[PDB]
């Protein structure tokens, strides 16, 4: 994770709860 | 894709226009820390 900070999941991008803004977070798996 | 300021000649003319004369430091993120 880096797009907000570090972040504890192991998936980069894979194209919403909102976790950061944009990132879908779509479930680990972040990031969409 | 007359005057068109609002059109971009990041983001919108005009909005960064309002965006930089109002006094801003609102997004501490990612390097704000």
């Amino acid at each position: 994770g880096c797009v907000l900070g570090l972040v504890n999941s192991s998936l980069f991008v894979e194209d919403g709860q909102s976790l950061c803004a944009l990132p879908d977070t779509p479930s680990m798996r972040l990031a969409s | 894709i007359f005057n068109l300021t609002l059109l971009e000649p990041a983001r919108s003319a005009i909005e960064d226009l309002l965006f930089d004369k109002v006094t801003i430091a609102d997004p501490g993120y990612m390097q704000g820390y």
